């Protein structure tokens, strides 16, 4: 099921590259070293609701 | 918008407002980056010459945060016409970058695939402006959102007296009094997926706002993001 079973663990972008999950993030996030979370890399990052 | 609620502190940070010369709001934008304005090409044609303001949320009192940006370069789709409305996409890129704050800040752009398999499958998407509150009406002076349902692709088509072409989608109510109106043009619809929110569509048009078994017709993104990525190189 991959990506299709719940965009296969990635915090955003998901792809399937020989038949195994694989991750990626917008510009301004950095791919965690789970490979699945993404991390912004400065403040403000794309997305994201102001509310603090 | 008609109906949907107001836009609270930092919920839409990614609005854009096209203000002509007047110092006047007509048409809406999505914030990408620093330089960038996403935005609809027809409503390069409702003002002669326009500013970008960003960090607005009521147009009559001043918010501190808010800033305005002049337009260097307009990155206009040459396959647009008012017969059609297709190719309804346009990139600015600003004269002083913007700076990101509390109400600033851009939407994320998604990957072409992505955006169609697990974005544009989502239930809803929210679209925003300062547009009319009543087909019959003037400029809000209030940004409102409100969340609209992705409307089945034949359905749409069949809902509409004019082609609904590959380059368009359809989100809203059947039956509901709630949807986007002039003025709202150029503006963000976005979806949410895992408390982001990426860039889906641009407000294109509509027949009338809110008309029972219309919907609102949005540029879909996703069939741009090579020509919006180029667009940023140049
Ligand atoms: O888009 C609008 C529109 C109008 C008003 C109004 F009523 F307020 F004046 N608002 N508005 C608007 C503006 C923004 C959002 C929404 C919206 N989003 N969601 C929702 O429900 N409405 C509504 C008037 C009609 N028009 C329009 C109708 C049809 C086309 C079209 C469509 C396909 C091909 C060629 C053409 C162009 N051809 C058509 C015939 C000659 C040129 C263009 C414009
Ligand atoms: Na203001
Ligand atoms: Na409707």
């Amino acid at each position: 099921k991959l990506c299709s079973l719940d965009n296969g663990d990635c915090d955003q972008f998901c792809h399937e590259e020989q038949n195994s999950v694989v991750c990626s993030c917008a510009r301004g996030y950095t791919l965690a070293d789970n490979g699945k979370a993404c991390i912004p890399t400065g403040p403000y990052p794309c997305g994201k609701q102001t509310l603090e | 918008i008609v109906g949907g609620q107001e836009c609270k502190d930092g919920e839409c940070p990614w609005q854009a407002l096209l203000i002509n010369e007047e110092n006047e709001g007509f048409c809406g934008g999505t914030i990408l980056s620093e330089f960038y304005i996403l935005t609809a090409a027809h409503c390069l044609y409702q003002a002669k010459r326009f500013k970008v303001r960003v960090g607005d949320r009521n147009t009559e009192q001043e918010e501190g945060g808010e800033a305005v940006h002049e337009v260097e370069v307009v990155i206009k789709h040459n396959r647009f016409t008012k017969e059609t409305y297709d190719f309804d996409i346009a990139v600015l890129r600003l004269k002083t970058p913007i700076t990101f704050r509390m109400n600033v800040a851009p939407a994320c752009l998604p990957e072409r695939d992505w955006a169609e398999s697990t974005l544009m499958t989502q239930k809803t998407g929210i679209v925003s402006g300062f547009g009319r509150t009543h087909e019959k009406g003037r400029q809000s002076t209030r940004l409102k959102m409100l969340e609209v349902p992705y409307v089945d692709r034949n359905s749409c088509k069949l809902s509409s007296s004019f082609i609904i072409t590959q380059n368009m989608f359809c989100a809203g109510y059947d039956t509901k009094q709630e949807d986007a109106c002039q003025g709202d043009s150029g503006g963000p619809h976005v979806t949410r997926f895992k408390d982001t929110y990426f860039v889906t569509g641009i407000v294109s048009w509509g027949e009338g706002c809110a008309r029972k078994g219309k919907y609102g017709i949005y540029t879909k993104v996703t069939a741009f993001l090579k020509w919006i990525d180029r667009s940023m190189k140049t």
